[PDB]
């Protein structure tokens, strides 16, 4: 069947949350980092590289402080301390 | 509620009576419920109290249970001559 | 749902109670009413004190 | 339709015992979860109680104020359930009402808010 | 804004029973994970169990200390949460606080800190 405007995204998952990272459920890691739409388009795609990609290597470090939960076609960037406090968080770790 | 309310009970609220409401029908039998085999009549009686309650028109319950202006209007369409609606065709003027 | 009234009144002078004029007339309507109820009979009255 | 009964209530000494009666008709009260509640005038109404329906221990539940002197029982077979209360205390007075609706099973706290009895007067006092 | 209540301490021997009760108010807990935490004085606070929003055993997690004596229980129907806590051991003698945030699951490491409650003794001797 003929598409058009394929986009392609890559992100690491434990591979318990693939089943919540559809609309309807938030996963482990699709709670702050990876979402869908109400109705996502396109099709799951997953292959197994844990043999390969573990070696341990913290550079794909999942976010778990956050403001809120995600809102639809929104990036996580944003790497602020979470404030659940009155005191600024300013001056790093604190209570 | 800022006009109404000042309580008044005289637009008391019917709490019990025979069974449900059914369509187009009038609540105006202020009968008290018979919930026992003994008979209602003699006033109040043990499982068989009278329909009528305070249905909070007191100053203290401002924010709530305080009267709201509601009604309901019944529509028919296209089924008697339309007594309250437009016109009929009657070409050009001008 | 509906009811049409026509009706006309002429003067006969003789009235000769045995048949009715011939004579061509047309009952313009005079009232419409909107009352969906179901007639099958029809009854009429008199003035009589 | 369900229409709730309470009775029982009363003057009673504090330290003494009364059993209140929830009576219901027009439905059967046996497969619905059962709660008791009590509000004081100028205060809101707060639960008491609530019993299930398998009716078990672990499905009856009390609120803190009257955890070890309130006990609750229902007989499926005259459709009723009791408030069997003990050692009361005057901050025990208040207008007792019992309710149900179509839940089946209870916790300490949300009761049933669906249909309501006219409720009892229990007074704590001299 | 969201309020809890802790109930059900109380003075138990060594090897018996209780359950915990962390009435919720004001919010619902169903979206939200909830954090049993304990502090004995002198000590730190420290966590007992978490549960999340889900409800799944997977995402039930509690202390080592705790590990298969305590058991963690939510009833998002009715917006509270319950400490199962048995086989009693006198290293168990302390306020039990449940904590809530806006975070939906839990982790072995991340407790809900936002919102907690006053808190209940829990001692466990003779």
């Amino acid at each position: 069947l003929c598409f058009t405007n394929v986009y392609a995204d890559s992100f690491v998952i434990r591979g318990d949350e693939v089943r919540q990272i559809a609309p309807g459920q938030t996963g482990n890691i699709a709670d702050y980092n990876y979402k869908l739409p109400d109705d996502f388009t396109g099709c799951v795609i997953a292959w197994n590289s844990n043999k390969l990609d573990s070696k341990g290597n913290y550079n794909y470090l999942y976010r778990l402080f956050r403001k809120s939960n995600l809102k639809p076609f929104e990036r996580d960037i944003s790497t602020e301390i979470y404030q659940a406090g009155n005191k600024p968080c300013n001056g790093v770790a604190g209570f | 509620n800022k006009l109404d309310s000042k309580g008044n009970y005289n637009y008391l609220y019917r709490l019990f009576r025979k069974s449900n409401l059914k369509p187009f029908e009038r609540d105006i039998s202020t009968e008290i419920y018979q919930a026992g085999n003994k008979p209602c009549n003699g006033v109040a009686g043990f499982n068989c109290y009278f329909p009528l309650k305070s249905y909070s028109f007191r100053p203290t319950y401002g924010v709530g249970h305080q009267p709201y202006r509601v009604v309901v209007l019944s529509f028919e369409l296209l089924h008697a001559p339309a007594t309250v609606c437009g016109p009929k065709k009657s070409t050009n003027l001008v | 749902g509906y009811f049409k009234i026509y009706s006309k009144h002429t003067p006969i002078i003789v009235r000769e109670p045995e048949d009715l004029p011939q004579g061509f007339s047309a009952l313009e309507p005079l009232v419409d009413l909107p009352i969906g109820i179901n007639i099958t009979r029809f009854q009429t009255l008199l003035a009589l004190h | 339709q369900v229409q709730l009964v309470e009775s029982g209530g009363g003057l009673v000494q504090p330290g003494g015992s009364l059993t209140l009666s929830c009576v219901a008709s027009e439905s059967s009260l046996a497969p619905y979860r059962v709660a008791w509640f009590r509000q004081a005038p100028g205060k809101e109404r707060e639960g008491v109680s609530c019993i299930s329906r398998d009716a078990h221990p672990t499905s009856t539940y009390y609120t803190a104020s009257v955890k070890g002197r309130f006990t609750m029982s229902r007989d499926n077979a005259k459709n009723t359930v009791y408030l069997q209360m003990n050692s009361l205390k005057p901050s025990d007075t208040a207008v007792y009402y019992c309710a149900t609706d179509l839940g089946g099973y209870c916790s300490d706290s949300n009761y049933p808010r669906a249909w309501w009895g006219q409720g009892t007067q229990v007074t704590v006092s001299s």
